[PDB]
C-alpha cells in the first residue's frame, strides 16, 4: 500500500582524532538503497541496493557531489553549534539530519518532513505544514530567524512535494520486485520451562516484509499484557526482520492463551495455540 | 533522490 | 549531552539446524552517541571476518547497527557478542540462545 | 554587500594578477565565471564551505584560496593564451546553485601583449547644428573619443560641474577602426541633447570626459612620448546666443 | 547544457515578450532568470522551484520538469526591460549552468518621428565633423560603411527625464578629403521624408 522515501545524515566530531565522521545512508519504506561513509575508501554515494545501480554515472556523480556538500553544511553547523551552546573542543558532538516524503496506495503526496538535532536533541525541525519552523532553545529560534529570514522553507517545500516523489515512485517501479513484494510471517511456538508450577511460551514470526507487524496474547479471549515480553524488531540479515512475543503462564493450563498476529502479507489475522 | 535545495547553515 | 546505552540482541538469521551453516546477527539499537565497539564471540574468542550493516537512527534521535557473521553452529560452541560504549564502564557480553 | 576590484586592469607575462571578491552577507557558496563577448558565463571554481573550492569548466591557469569565508581572490596566473575576458564574483546563500547569487560589479581584462601598443583616446566634442534647433526646441551635442587602446574607458558629460545621465546615451560596443589584426586602436561616441533654452544660453557649459586606464607606476617606458597614464581626457564646449 | 533561443527577438513597448529555454539534467531542482545589460553584472528577476507559475509584477516565470520547460514572459515591456536575459539552473553543488543568452531588445516610442541628418562641426578646431542621423522611429535601422575608414556606429536610444522626449541618434564620421552627409548614409534604408541641410 502506502510509502516512503527517507534520508538519514549522521556527523560526529572528533577533535583532536581530525575530521569529522560523517555517515549518509538512505532507504525506501525498509530497504536501504544508497549510502556514503567518510571512513569508507569510495568516497562516493555507493548503492546499498541492485535496482539503485540501474542508473549509470550521470546519477552517482550529481548525488555524490550533493552529498559532500551535506557534510560540508555540518562541517560548519559543528562549528557554529559549539559556538551556541558555548561548549569546549576538547569535548565531541553530534548532529543529525533527516528529510523525506509519504505517500498512500495511491502513490501520492501525504507528508513531508525534516528534522535536526544537536547531541541527540531535537534543535529545529520543518513542521507538518512545511511553512513555518519550530525551535527548541533559544539556541534554536537563532538558526529559526536564519533559515525563515532566507526562505530555507521555500526551497524545502518543493523538494519533498516535488522531486522526492516523483523519484520515488521511479526507484518503486525500478525496483518493483523487492519494494512492491509482501513476504509473510513465519509463526510458530516454542514451549519453555521456567518453575515446577510455571511455563513460558513463545510465539516466533519470523522471515517478513515490511517491519510493521502487531503480535499479542489473549488468555481465553482476554488481552493479556503483563507477565509478557516483546523484543524490539530485528533486522534478519536476510532483507526480512524477526519478532517474537513471550508470556510467562502457571503451567499446565498452556492452551487457553491465544496469539493474534495482524500483517499486511497475509490475508487478515493469525490466531494459534500450543499443539 | 538528495535535496540540492533548501539546506542552509545553522 | 544525553547518553542512552545499548540494546543488545544475539540471534540467528534462519532457525539452528547443527552442522547446517547459519548466520549469527548481534542488533543493537536506541544508543547515543555513535561510537560503539562490537565483537562477536566463540568459544569466549574473537571472531575475525565480520560483516556489518551502515549507521541510521531512528524517530527517539538513537542509532542501530547489525553485526552479522557466517557460522556453524554445534553443542561445545558458546557464541556471543561483546558491546563496548561510552555508557558501558566495561564491555557488557552477551551469550548466544536460541530461545532467547 | 558583495564587492570585487578592480574593475578594469592587465599584466604582463611572466607575472600574475589577483583580483579580490568580499562579501559580509555570510554566505558559504561563493563562484568566479568569466564571460566572454560570443559567450555566455563559464564556470572557474566556486566554493561551497571556508578551506574548500571545487573545479569548474576552465579553471586550468587560474587559482583561488578561500582561507576566510568573506574573500575569495581568483589569480589570474602567467598561464592562459586567452586571459582577455570580463570575470564576474558572486555569492549565494545556501548550497552551490541552490539559490540567488548576488553578483559583484564584474573586471575588465585584457591581454597586454607589449607597451609599445598602447595609445590613450584623443577627445572632441562637436557642437549642435543650427539645422536641428531650427526643425526642434532641442540641441544634440556629440562627443568622439578616437584612437586608444586597450578597451578600458569610462565616459561621463559634466555640465558646468553636472554629471547628468538623462540627455545621454553612450555606446555599448567601442568601434575599431581596422578590424583585423589583435593590434588595433578603438573609438566611442555619445550623444547628449538638451532644451535650446539651455544649450544656447551661451555662458552653460559642457564637458565630455574619458577616464582611461593604461600603464601603472609599476610599470617601465623607452619611447619619446608619454605612458599611457591612467587619466582622464576631456574635450568641451560652451553655447553660442542666437 | 541549458540551450535558449538567443535572438535577439524584439518587442514594441507594451507587447508581451515570452522567452522558453530548456535544460539537461533530471537532476536539476533550481531554475532562474537572471538579467544582463551591456557589460554590467546580473541580477536575479525570477526564481522558481516548484512547477505550475509564479508571476511577480510584470514578470511571470513558470516550470515543468517533465518536459524540461522554464519560461519567463514580460507582460507590459518597458525599454528599462531591454538587454540581455540568462535562464541558469542547478540544484547538486556543481555551481550554476547560465544559458547563452537571448537579447530582448524593446522598440521605444517614438510618437513624432521627424528624420533628419545634420552636421556638427568641431569646437577645438575646424572641420574633422560628424553627421548626427537622428529623431527618427524604432523600427528603422542604421547600416555599416560603404567607405574603409568611415565610422557608423549604430542607433542609441536616448530620454530627457522631465519632457518625456526619446529619440534614436546615430552617429558617423571619417577623416575624409571631402566627406559628404548625404552620402555617410547612402549605405542603410534611411526613412524619406529625411530634413537634410
Ligand atoms: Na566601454
Amino acid at each position: 500500500g502506502s510509502h516512503s522515501m527517507r534520508y538519514f545524515f549522521t556527523s560526529v566530531s572528533r577533535p583532536g582524532r581530525g575530521e569529522p565522521r560523517f555517515i549518509a545512508v538512505g532507504y525506501v519504506d525498509d530497504t536501504q538503497f544508497v549510502r556514503f561513509d567518510s571512513d569508507a575508501a569510495s568516497q562516493r554515494m555507493e548503492p546499498r541496493a541492485p535496482w539503485i545501480e540501474q542508473e549509470g554515472p550521470e546519477y552517482w556523480d550529481g548525488e555524490t557531489r550533493k552529498v559532500k556538500a551535506h557534510s560540508q553544511t555540518h562541517r560548519v553547523d559543528l562549528g557554529t553549534l559549539r559556538g551556541y551552546y558555548n561548549q569546549s573542543e576538547a569535548g565531541s558532538h553530534t548532529v543529525q539530519r533527516m528529510y523525506g516524503c509519504d505517500v498512500g496506495s495511491d502513490w501520492r503526496f501525504l507528508r513531508g518532513y525534516h528534522q535536526y538535532a544537536y547531541d541527540g536533541k531535537d534543535y529545529i525541525a520543518l513542521k507538518e505544514d512545511l511553512r513555518s519552523w519550530t525551535a527548541a532553545d533559544m539556541a534554536a529560534q537563532t538558526t529559526k530567524h536564519k533559515w525563515e529570514a532566507a526562505h530555507v522553507a521555500e526551497q524545502l517545500r518543493a523538494y519533498l512535494e516535488g522531486t522526492c516523489v516523483e523519484w520515488l515512485r521511479r526507484y518503486l517501479e525500478n525496483g518493483k520486485e523487492t519494494l512492491q513484494r509482501t513476504d509473510a510471517p513465519k509463526t510458530h511456538m516454542t514451549h519453555h520451562a521456567v518453575s515446577d508450577h510455571e511455563a513460558t511460551l513463545r510465539c516466533w514470526a519470523l522471515s517478513f516484509y515490511p517491519a510493521e507487524i502487531t503480535l499479542t496474547w489473549q488468555r481465553d479471549g482476554e488481552d493479556q499484557t503483563q507477565d509478557t515480553e516483546l523484543v524490539e524488531t530485528r533486522p534478519a540479515g536476510d532483507g526480512t526482520f524477526q519478532k517474537w512475543v513471550a508470556v510467562v503462564v502457571p503451567s499446565g493450563q498452556e492452551q487457553r492463551y491465544t496469539c493474534h498476529v495482524q500483517h499486511e502479507g497475509l490475508p487478515k489475522p493469525l490466531t494459534l495455540r500450543w499443539e | 533522490e538528495l535535496a540540492g535545495i533548501g539546506i542552509l547553515t545553522v | 549531552m544525553i547518553q542512552r546505552t545499548p540494546k543488545i540482541q544475539v540471534y540467528s538469521r534462519h532457525p539452528a539446524e547443527n552442522g547446517k551453516s547459519n548466520f549469527l546477527n548481534c542488533y543493537v539499537s536506541g544508543f547515543h552517541p555513535s561510537d560503539i565497539e562490537v565483537d562477536l564471540l566463540k568459544n569466549g574468542e574473537r571472531i575475525e571476518k565480520v560483516e556489518h550493516s551502515d549507521l541510521s537512527f531512528s524517530k527517539d534521535w538513537s542509532f542501530y547497527l547489525l553485526y552479522y557473521t557466517e557460522f556453524t553452529p554445534t553443542e561445545k560452541d558458546e557464541y556471543a557478542c561483546r558491546v563496548n560504549h561510552v555508557t558501558l564502564s566495561q564491555p557488557k557480553i552477551v551469550k548466544w540462545d536460541r530461545d532467547m | 554587500g558583495i564587492t570585487q576590484s578592480p574593475k578594469y586592469l592587465f599584466r604582463k607575462e611572466g607575472q600574475n594578477v589577483t583580483l579580490s571578491c568580499e562579501q559580509n552577507l555570510n554566505h558559504d557558496a561563493m563562484y568566479w565565471y568569466r564571460q566572454d563577448p560570443g559567450q555566455g558565463l563559464r564556470l572557474i571554481y566556486y566554493s561551497q564551505i571556508v578551506n574548500d573550492f571545487q573545479k569548474g569548466d576552465i579553471a586550468e591557469g587560474y587559482s583561488v584560496s578561500r582561507e576566510k569565508k568573506e574573500s575569495f581572490p581568483l589569480t589570474v596566473t602567467s598561464a592562459q593564451k586567452n586571459p582577455t575576458a570580463f570575470y564576474l564574483c558572486a555569492s549565494s546563500q545556501g548550497l552551490a546553485g541552490a539559490g540567488e547569487l548576488f553578483f559583484g560589479e564584474g573586471s575588465r581584462l585584457t591581454v597586454l601583449e607589449d607597451l609599445k601598443n598602447v595609445f590613450p583616446p584623443e577627445v572632441a566634442v562637436f557642437e549642435p547644428s543650427e539645422a536641428e534647433i531650427s526643425h526642434t526646441q532641442k540641441a544634440t551635442l556629440v562627443c568622439l573619443a578616437t584612437g586608444f587602446y586597450p578597451d578600458h574607458v569610462e565616459l561621463s558629460w559634466w555640465v558646468n560641474g553636472k554629471e547628468v545621465h538623462s540627455g545621454v546615451c553612450t555606446d555599448p560596443q567601442p568601434l575599431k577602426e581596422q578590424p583585423a589584426l589583435n593590434d588595433s586602436r578603438y573609438c566611442l561616441s555619445s550623444r547628449l541633447r538638451v532644451s535650446a533654452t539651455f544649450w544656447q544660453n551661451p555662458r552653460n557649459h559642457f564637458r565630455c570626459q574619458v577616464q582611461f586606464y593604461g600603464l601603472s607606476e609599476n610599470d617601465e617606458w623607452t619611447q619619446d612620448r608619454a605612458k599611457p597614464v591612467t587619466q582622464i581626457v576631456s574635450a568641451e564646449a560652451w553655447g553660442r546666443a542666437d | 547544457e541549458v540551450e535558449q533561443n538567443s535572438g535577439p527577438l524584439s518587442v514594441p513597448e507594451g507587447a508581451i515578450a515570452s522567452l522558453n529555454c530548456t535544460y539537461s539534467d533530471r537532476g536539476s531542482q533550481s531554475f532562474f532568470w537572471y538579467r544582463q545589460y551591456s557589460g554590467k553584472s546580473p541580477e536575479l528577476i525570477m526564481s522558481i522551484y516548484s512547477n505550475g507559475d509564479k508571476e511577480d509584477g510584470r514578470f511571470t516565470a513558470q516550470l515543468n520538469k517533465a518536459s524540461q520547460y522554464v519560461s519567463l514572459l514580460i507582460r507590459d515591456s518597458q525599454p528599462s526591460d531591454s538587454a540581455t536575459y540568462l535562464c541558469a539552473g542547478g540544484g547538486g553543488a556543481d555551481g550554476l549552468t547560465f544559458g547563452k543568452g537571448t537579447h530582448l531588445i524593446i522598440q521605444p516610442y517614438i510618437q513624432n518621428p521627424d528624420p533628419a541628418v545634420y552636421q556638427l562641426r568641431d569646437s577645438k578646431s575646424s572641420d574633422k565633423s560628424v553627421c548626427l542621423f537622428t529623431d527618427f522611429d524604432s523600427q528603422t535601422n542604421v547600416s555599416q560603411s560603404k567607405d574603409s575608414d568611415v565610422y557608423i556606429t549604430d542607433k542609441c536610444v536616448l530620454d530627457m527625464r522631465s519632457m518625456d522626449f526619446k529619440s534614436n541618434s546615430a552617429v558617423a564620421w571619417s577623416n575624409k578629403s571631402d566627406f559628404a552627409c548625404a552620402n555617410a548614409f547612402n549605405n542603410s534604408i534611411i526613412p524619406e521624408d529625411t530634413f537634410f541641410p
